[PDB]
């Protein structure tokens, strides 16, 4: 097997159009990934609140839909909870808290879409693992 | 005058011989990517 | 007499070269604190916590105020370098001395010079360099002062406001305070001088220390020791060695103990949180995150009976739950906000907790000082990831193996100087075996 | 003590040191070509990292057979071609 | 003086390696069996028979590298390389565990080769046979643990696998499954292992402290004569002294050194003995009297309940990749967890 | 004459059947003390609750334990740290299910065994010794250290240390399994080879000493009677086994210096478990064994599991499985 | 016969070790076996 177009092929938007990554974006995505969000999202989980996880299932049924890259992209600007009802960029890492989340500064919009994609890659990937948890491991 | 191939020599290169041969393979390997 | 792996022992009579050999030595420690310095800065970003790039001598020049402002937010990293490249610079410098008294200066001082010439044996020369080197350790204490008040002041980790470098203006010199963190018990709840936990008695004790270092360096340069001790001591370079070994192997575990618990002079900022911290960042995290979705934490029954997020102590003091009820002891600038003076406030947990709280419980219990040889983060069943190992793992551990081979130093040292000064170190003479002429056990 | 040439006499002699400078490269360069040029993986059937599975693939081509074992790691190389 | 006399001439010649007899099962035997292990932790891969990566080649390091057993429906092959699994097929051959059965059945050629030169040498040299008499403590453990136990199992699929983390997770294998820690066989071989460190590093130390001193150095190694008449150290002084500080104490130097060889060496057989019996599933699993309270009355803990429960943990979360030829699909809601974790 | 000095000689005489010496003066009250404490308990303490969670564990042999379940329980995890000797207590009752004796039975223990090794030191200096057997002692001493001091104060509780029995010892190892991976610890690796080492050695100089026995006896007698107490003459011939044994392997991998011999007898055992030691000391402070887990993937980025991986499975069923009702939150941090 | 001093010999041989096992450090930390 190996890291073909078809898996690193993604949703952009709700709307449906799709967007193939590079490799080079897959694995800059990873690393920047590991930078700035696995010490809370190793592996797809969430350590601070186990109940919600970045499976694209789960993602799918964000209120607004983060299955995409542009979801995932906003979010990273904007985060909100997962109805959509409160943002909580004071508690979340964003670009609009990069001044308490200072690992968010140096962080580009292409490396946005880098993250993104890195997100909506490795379930295709790592199947139930992404997100499941020691379960898996 | 000493002899040069021994039972000594032999067990020596039985050994050393393949040593190097595999530490080349093995150094060759660090630079596999996937 | 000594073979090349015990070739050091050449030297015990050779005052000139083994001052050559102490001082060659301690140009190697300037440069590695210089060297290593210019590498920690060569590799720091400053968007990342400390604790995330294994740093451990930037946080102890923070940790002085420089470099640093509030939040421990690193604002200029010229003070670094400067201490890096002073460092590095003067190795050199003690470099020379060593290489030159080592291989060219006089092999023995005793004859170029009455001063620093030394006999092992002279117990009054040698009280004389522990006076100078008391004096000078005196200085050195007072050094600290002189910062915290006069130049700039010391990262306050306690600073109302997140932390921030403060000038200590009203040092504690009351020695009921002082001196009661000796006598206060080791154990938990009390944790003898490491539980100091303001910068007023960090430098109101070094007021003490010099003083004291002054004084004792002014008393061992008039006297001479006293019957009582001549007759106590084995009087020989190994036996000083050993002395040493000893108090060198038990200040390195009382620095393991340092690191491990105190967030006060490793102000978690710089050093990542503590392993009690984290586990209380734990239960703080997930007790902020349920009582958002409506539970009632205060009144929440756990398994086991025990309250699921809260409950009591042996002492009455309402702490967090969980296994962490082991850490109740923890103090932090984060958590005391919270505390009543029944412990935990259920009042202001349902109230007043603030958005920066639940951000450093958030990153403290991500955080916490467990990972691998191989510096993978977490638990040992993680999965690869997260490239960390707490600096303060990485500090507890080296020392603690430090100090305890200091340790089995003392024991070899201070046996060996008991058996060289009684005459039998190299074996037992078979013409007057000391067993053969005592009676029969049976 | 036996009759052979000690050992600290060969490796400081000139004429060892010319023998073996070539002959240690060589085995060297021999192991690294048995790596570099892929027989390695051929002759004993390592798996290479993009043939571990076919694409979609995560069901581990395991041996069930004792007597039809070779027919059978045969049929998992091929769901590769 | 005919060949044969000639061959043993030429066997038992005083050289750098002395070769006897013995030799010729023990050298290449031994060759084999490492050559085998050093070339399938470089090159060979465990994906057929285990679905495990275990070669320098596949991205292993030193402590994950294995040359892994067999698969097992394998059953207990030889698997020859000419026979009817591998039909001469040396790539097949490897991928299949071939290597497994090379190795193991070469090393125990060569364990037998190398007691039969402990044998020789000692009958050429002219002193008595003990220490070939000590290695047969090794041999039993080899046979019984990578021969006998698998023997007794389904296949060799469940044998130790020879590398570092293979065998790492065999020991964590038997606390699961055989509760070994809980047997009285390994027990008494513990105490032979630790009893066997210990007597080693208090007779050298002894020795080393109460040495006579026959030389001027502060190195008291130089004055040493492996031709001297004496006792180098005091027998005596040493007796005094653990007599005093331990209560008893040798007074005998050839029951010591027997003694030396005795702790470890029956420490070995005794634990050779108990894995014999895991051979059959025979384990020391349980005390029933224990099962029988505990069921009855859910107030009554131990540390030997509290262990069982790690082994039931083990077993539920290892045997699916541990043994992939079961099939074993265990869904997360079967799965035995405390709270939270 | 005086009295003082007249004790001081008693206290220092090698003429006592068992040495006392000053660091006997600490040690055997101690001793006493921790051995008294703990045969009562092991026979007769009533179950103690190790994790702070009112779940009381049943150690002693009344209380239905036999001689390999039984145990003297780890204080209550609600203590901790803290200091807790009878008088803290209400009453001997409360001392009791929180698990006082353990305190009381180790801090004598260690106290009297730190004081065993400095005894090892002082007999070592009135019979004329060179001193350092007490340096290999400090070993094994160094080793329960770890395991009773060190690795309780880094993870904040003594209720995780080691357990005074022996199911107890084995729960011990598995957790610290579990929660440290120490099989994949250098430290821990390097304690095998000190100890299996060890173990060769022993049998090693035991069959060649043995081996090379001069005849000095019939068939009918121990061999053991061709040795008397103080003999000045060696009774066995180094040469014959330096003979034997350098041909076995070949001749410089074979000792014929008998210092340098026991020596190394001496050393490799020691180094070892001070490392084992070290280790069970470092991984108090977390810093784990190599952690290889997923570290092999394939080009598509397939987790590719090794033995590590599986090592891990067994991890988890531990970690998931042990002190099943003490963990409220995701993570055990300690 | 006896040319190269022998510890010349062992230094070269030395930092030949030091340098294929740096090699195998590196090599965990790149390409397979690296978790990357
Ligand atoms: C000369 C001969 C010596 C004879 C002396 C004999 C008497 C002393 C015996 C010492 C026993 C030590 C037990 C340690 C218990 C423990 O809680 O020890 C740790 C204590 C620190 O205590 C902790 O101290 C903490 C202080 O932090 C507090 O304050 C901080 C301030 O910022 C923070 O706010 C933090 O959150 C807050 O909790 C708390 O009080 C904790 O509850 C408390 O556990 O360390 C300290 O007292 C430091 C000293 C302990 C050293 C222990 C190392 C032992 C090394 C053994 C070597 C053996 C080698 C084997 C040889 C073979
Ligand atoms: C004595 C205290 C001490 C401590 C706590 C640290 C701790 C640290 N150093 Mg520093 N370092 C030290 C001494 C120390 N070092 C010395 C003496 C040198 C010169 C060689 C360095 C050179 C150095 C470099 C060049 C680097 C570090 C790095 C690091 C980090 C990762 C360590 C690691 O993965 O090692 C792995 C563990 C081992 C190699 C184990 C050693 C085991 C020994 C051999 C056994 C000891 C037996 C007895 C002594 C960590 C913060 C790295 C880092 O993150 O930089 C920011 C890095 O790149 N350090
Ligand atoms: C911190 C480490 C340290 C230090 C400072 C010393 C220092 C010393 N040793 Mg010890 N030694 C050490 C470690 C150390 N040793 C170790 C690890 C071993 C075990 C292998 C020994 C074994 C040993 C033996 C066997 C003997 C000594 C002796 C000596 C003394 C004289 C050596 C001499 O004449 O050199 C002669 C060497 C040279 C001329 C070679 C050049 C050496 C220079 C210093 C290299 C420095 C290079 C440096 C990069 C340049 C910087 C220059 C710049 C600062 C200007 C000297 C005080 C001797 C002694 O006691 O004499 C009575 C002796 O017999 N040592
Ligand atoms: C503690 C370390 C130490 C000690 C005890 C000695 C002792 C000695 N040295 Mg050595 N030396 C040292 C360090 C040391 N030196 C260093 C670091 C260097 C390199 C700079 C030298 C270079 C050196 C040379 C080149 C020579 C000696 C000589 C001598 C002898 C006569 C010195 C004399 O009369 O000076 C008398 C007093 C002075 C020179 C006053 C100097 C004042 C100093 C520099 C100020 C001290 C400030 C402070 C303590 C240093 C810290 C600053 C830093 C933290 C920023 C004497 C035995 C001589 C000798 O034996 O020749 C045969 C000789 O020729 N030394
Ligand atoms: C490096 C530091 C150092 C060293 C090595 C020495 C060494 C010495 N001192 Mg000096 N001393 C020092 C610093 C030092 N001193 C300072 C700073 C002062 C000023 C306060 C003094 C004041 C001083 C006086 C007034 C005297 C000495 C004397 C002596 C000699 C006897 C030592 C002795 O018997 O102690 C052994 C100590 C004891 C037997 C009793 C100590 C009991 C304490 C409580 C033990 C605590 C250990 C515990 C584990 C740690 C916890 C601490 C506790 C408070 C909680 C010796 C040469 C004597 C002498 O002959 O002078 C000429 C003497 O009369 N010293
Ligand atoms: C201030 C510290 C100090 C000082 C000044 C001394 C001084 C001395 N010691 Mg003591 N010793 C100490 C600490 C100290 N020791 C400690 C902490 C221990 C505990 C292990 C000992 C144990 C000890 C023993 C057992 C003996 C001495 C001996 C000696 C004498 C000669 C030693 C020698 O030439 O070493 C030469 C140096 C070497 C042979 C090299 C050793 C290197 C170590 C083992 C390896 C460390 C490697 C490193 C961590 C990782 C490698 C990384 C790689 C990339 C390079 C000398 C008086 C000897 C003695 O009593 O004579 C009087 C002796 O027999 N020492
Ligand atoms: C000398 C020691 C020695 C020993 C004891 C063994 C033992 C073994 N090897 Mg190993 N081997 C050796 C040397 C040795 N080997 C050498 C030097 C090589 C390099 C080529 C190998 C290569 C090797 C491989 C590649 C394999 C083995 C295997 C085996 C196993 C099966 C052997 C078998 O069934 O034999 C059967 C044959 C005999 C027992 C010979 C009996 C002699 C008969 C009675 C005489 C017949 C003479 C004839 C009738 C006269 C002429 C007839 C006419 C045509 C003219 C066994 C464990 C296999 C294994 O481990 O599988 C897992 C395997 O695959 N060996
Ligand atoms: C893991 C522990 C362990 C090892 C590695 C070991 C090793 C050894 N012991 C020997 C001897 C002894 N061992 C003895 C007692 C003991 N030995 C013990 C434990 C061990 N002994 C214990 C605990 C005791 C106490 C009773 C005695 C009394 C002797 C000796 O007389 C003898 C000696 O000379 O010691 C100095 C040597 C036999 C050499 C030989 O047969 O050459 C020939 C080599 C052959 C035949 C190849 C065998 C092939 C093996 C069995 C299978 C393959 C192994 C792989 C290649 C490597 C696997 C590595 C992974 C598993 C990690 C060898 C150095
Ligand atoms: C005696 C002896 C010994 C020892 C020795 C020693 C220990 C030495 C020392 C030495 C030393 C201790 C050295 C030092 C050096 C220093 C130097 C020489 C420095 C340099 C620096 C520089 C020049 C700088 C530069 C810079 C700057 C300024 C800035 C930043 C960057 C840089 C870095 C570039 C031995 C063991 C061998 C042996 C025997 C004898
Ligand atoms: C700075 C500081 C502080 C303070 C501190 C101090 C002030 C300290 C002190 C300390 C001290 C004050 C110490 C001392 C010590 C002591 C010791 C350590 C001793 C020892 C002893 C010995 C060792 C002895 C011995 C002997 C005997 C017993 C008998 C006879 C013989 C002899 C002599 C040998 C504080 C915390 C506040 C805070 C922070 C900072
Ligand atoms: C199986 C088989 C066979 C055989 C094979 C062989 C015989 C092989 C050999 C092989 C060999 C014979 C190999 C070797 C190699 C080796 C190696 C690969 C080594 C490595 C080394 C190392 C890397 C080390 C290093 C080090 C360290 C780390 C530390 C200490 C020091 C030293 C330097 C040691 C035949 C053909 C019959 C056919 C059938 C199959």
């Amino acid at each position: 097997a190996e890291l073909t177009p078809e898996v690193l092929t993604v949703p952009l938007n709700s709307e449906g159009k799709t967007i193939t990554l590079t490799e080079k974006q897959y694995l800059e995505g990873k690393r920047l990934f590991q930078y700035a969000c696995a010490s809370c999202h190793v592996g797809g989980i969430t350590k601070t609140n186990p109940s919600l996880d970045l499976r694209t299932e789960t993602l799918a049924l964000a209120t607004p839909p983060r299955d995409n890259i542009e979801g995932l992209v906003d979010y990273m600007k904007n985060p909100t909870t997962y109805d959509g009802e409160q943002e909580i960029a004071e508690v979340h890492p964003s670009l609009r808290s990069a001044d308490i989340f200072p690992k968010m500064r140096n962080l580009t919009e292409k490396d946005l879409v880098a993250i993104a994609g890195h997100i909506l890659v490795e379930p295709k990937i790592l199947g139930d693992k992404w997100g499941g948890g020691k379960v898996y491991y | 005058s000493y002899p040069i191939f021994t039972v000594r020599w032999v067990a020596v290169h039985t050994l050393a011989v393949p040593t190097i041969f595999f530490l080349g393979a093995i150094a060759a390997m660090q630079f596999i990517q996937r | 007499g000594f073979a090349w792996w015990a070739g050091n022992a050449r030297l015990i009579n050779l005052s000139g070269k083994l001052l050559g050999a102490h001082v060659a030595h301690a140009g190697l420690i300037v440069f590695w604190a210089g060297a290593m310095t210019l590498f920690e800065l060569a590799h720091f970003i400053p968007e990342k916590p400390m604790y995330e790039q294994g740093l451990i001598l930037i946080p102890h020049i923070a940790t002085l105020g420089w470099g640093v402002g509030p939040g421990g937010e690193v604002v200029d990293t010229f003070p670094f370098f400067v201490v890096g490249v002073v460092h590095l610079i003067s190795s050199a410098v003690l470099g020379f001395g060593g290489v030159y008294h080592a291989i060219r200066g006089p092999e023995t001082l005793e004859e170029y010079s009455s001063f620093f010439g030394y006999d092992w044996k002279d117990k009054n020369k040698m009280t004389t360099i522990l006076g100078f080197h008391l004096i000078v350790l005196g200085i050195g204490a007072l050094l600290l002062v002189a910062k915290a008040m006069f130049f700039g002041g010391l990262y306050d980790t306690w600073a109302p406001g997140g932390g921030d470098v403060r000038v200590i203006t009203n040092p504690t010199l009351d020695p009921r305070v002082i001196f009661g963190y000796l006598l206060k018990s080791p154990f938990g709840g009390e944790g003898w001088i490491v539980s100091v936990n303001n910068l007023e008695d960090v430098v109101g004790g070094h007021i003490w220390i010099g003083l004291i270092c002054i004084a004792g360096g002014i008393w061992h340069i008039l006297t001479t020791p006293f019957g009582w001790a001549r007759r106590a001591f084995i009087w020989s370079g190994e036996a000083y060695l050993s002395y040493s070994l000893g108090a060198l192997s038990m200040m390195g575990f009382i620095a393991t103990c340092f690191v491990w618990f105190n967030n006060t002079v490793y102000p978690s900022e710089f050093y990542g949180p503590t392993g009690p911290e984290a586990s209380q960042a734990q239960a703080m995290t997930f007790l902020i995150r349920d009582q958002k979705l409506g539970a009632n934490v205060g009144s929440a029954q756990g398994p086991t009976g025990l309250g699921k997020y809260l409950m009591r102590s042996p002492t009455g003091e309402i702490i967090f739950g969980g296994e962490t009820m082991r850490f109740w002891d923890f103090r932090g600038p984060w958590l005391e906000p919270l505390r009543g003076p029944n412990g935990l406030d259920l009042n202001k947990i349902k109230n007043d907790i603030q958005p920066w709280q639940e951000r450093r419980a958030a990153e403290y219990m991500t955080h916490a000082p467990l990972g691998s040889l191989n510096s993978v983060g977490g638990v040992a069943t993680e999965i690869n990831s997260v490239n960390f190992v707490s600096p303060r793992s990485w500090l507890a551990t080296s020392h603690f193996v430090l100090a305890f081979f200091f340790l089995v130093g003392h024991l070899w040292h201070a046996g060996r100087a008991r058996a060289a000064a009684a005459g039998f170190e190299k074996g037992i003479d078979r013409e007057s075996e000391p067993v053969l002429s005592m009676p029969s056990l049976d | 003590t036996t009759g052979e040439r000690p050992f600290s006499d060969i490796i400081t002699s000139v004429r060892y040191w010319v023998i073996h400078s070539i002959t240690i490269p060589a085995l060297f360069i021999a192991g690294w070509l048995f790596v570099s040029t892929g027989l390695a993986y051929d002759v004993f059937g390592t798996p290479r990292p993009d043939s571990y599975y076919a694409q979609e693939q995560r069901s581990i081509p395991l041996v069930t057979d004792r007597f039809e074992a070779k027919q059978q790691v045969e049929t998992f190389l091929e769901q590769l071609k | 003086r005919g060949w044969f006399d000639i061959l043993d001439d030429w066997l038992k010649r005083d050289r750098f390696v002395f070769v006897g007899w013995s030799g010729i099962l023990l050298f290449p035997c031994a060759y084999l069996a490492l050559g085998g292990w050093l070339t399938g932790t470089t090159f060979v891969t465990s994906w057929y028979t285990h679905g495990l990566a275990s070669s320098y080649l596949e991205g292993c390091n030193f402590l994950t590298v294995a040359v892994s057993t067999p698969a097992n429906s394998m059953g207990h092959s030889l698997l020859l390389l000419w026979g009817p699994e591998a039909q001469g097929d040396f790539t097949r051959w490897c991928q299949l565990g071939g290597l497994w059965t090379f190795i193991a059945l070469h090393g125990a050629f060569g364990l037998i080769g190398f007691m039969l030169r402990q044998f020789e040498i000692a009958r050429l040299v002219g002193v008595r046979p003990y220490n070939a008499i000590a290695f047969s403590a090794p041999i039993a453990v080899f046979v019984s643990v990578f021969l006998i136990y698998p023997l007794g199992q389904s296949s060799w699929f469940f044998a130790p696998s020879f590398g570092v983390a293979a065998i790492f997770r065999f020991l964590l294998f038997f606390q699961g499954f055989h509760n070994w820690t809980l047997n009285p066989f390994h027990m008494m071989g513990v105490a032979g292992v630790l009893g066997g460190a210990l007597l080693c590093a208090i007779h050298g130390a002894t020795v080393e402290n109460t040495l006579f001193q026959d030389g001027e150095g502060a190195s008291t190694f130089r004055a040493f004569n492996p031709t001297q008449a004496e006792e180098t150290y005091s027998m005596v002084t040493a007796n005094r002294f653990w007599s005093q500080i331990f209560g008893i104490a040798f007074s005998n130097k050839r029951w010591l050194h027997f003694f030396m060889l005795f702790v470890p060496v029956t420490g070995l057989w005794m634990s050779a003995i108990g894995v014999v019996g895991l051979a059959l599933n025979l384990r020391s699993y349980d005390f029933i009297s224990q099962e029988i309270r505990a069921a009855e009355d859910p107030e009554f803990e131990t540390f030997y309940t509290k262990n069982l429960l790690l082994n039931e943990g083990i077993r539920a979360w290892m045997a699916p990749q541990d043994q992939p030829h079961e099939n074993f699909v265990f869904p997360e809601e079967v799965l035995p967890r405390g709270n939270a974790l | 004459a005086n009295l003082w000095e007249r004790f001081c000689n008693w206290v220092t005489s090698t003429d006592n059947r068992l040495y006392v010496g000053w660091f006997g003066v600490i040690m055997i009250p101690t001793l006493l003390a921790a051995t008294i404490c703990f045969v009562i308990a092991f026979i007769a303490a009533p179950p103690v609750d190790i994790d702070g969670i009112r779940e009381p564990v049943s150690g002693s042999l009344l209380y239905g334990n036999n001689i390999i379940t039984g145990a003297v329980v780890p204080s209550s995890n609600a203590i901790g740290l803290h200091f807790y000797p009878i008088w803290e207590a209400a009453s001997l009752d409360e001392w009791l299910y929180n698990g006082g004796p353990y305190q009381l039975i180790i801090f004598h223990f260690l106290l009297g065994a730190s004081c065993y090794m400095g005894r090892q030191w002082e007999l070592s200096y009135r019979l004329g010794m060179r001193p350092w057997i007490c340096v290999a002692y400090s070993a094994p001493l160094a080793s329960a250290f770890a395991v009773f001091l060190i690795y309780p104060i880094g993870q904040g509780s003594f209720s995780d240390g080691m357990p005074l029995g022996i199911s107890g010892t084995f729960n011990f190892m598995i957790v610290f399994q579990a929660e440290h991976n120490i099989l994949m610890h250098p430290f821990h690796q390097l304690g095998v080879a000190g100890v299996f080492g060890g173990a060769l050695f022993c049998a090693m100089h035991g069959s060649l000493v043995t081996s090379s026995l001069i005849r000095e006896t019939t068939e009918t007698e121990s061999a053991n009677y061709g040795y008397k107490f103080g003999q000045e003459e060696e009774t066995y011939n180094i040469v014959a086994a330096h003979g034997y044994f350098g041909r076995l392997i070949f001749q410089y991998a074979s000792f014929n210096n008998s210092r340098s011999l026991h020596f190394f007898l001496a050393a490799w055992p020691v180094v070892g478990v001070w490392f084992t030691a070290l280790g069970i000391s470092t991984m108090a402070f977390n810093l784990n064994g190599f952690n290889f887990n997923h570290s092999v993937i394939d080009a598509k980025g397939n987790v590719i599991n090794t033995w590590a991986d599986i090592i891990n499975r067994a991890n988890l069923g531990m970690e998931v499985m042990h002190e099943r009702n003490a963990h409220n939150f995701p993570l055990d941090l300690a | 016969g006896g040319r190269i001093p022998l510890w010349i010999v062992a230094t070269v041989a030395g930092m030949g070790v030091i340098v294929i096992v740096g090699l195998f450090f590196y090599g965990a930390y790149a390409g397979l076996g690296s978790s990357l």
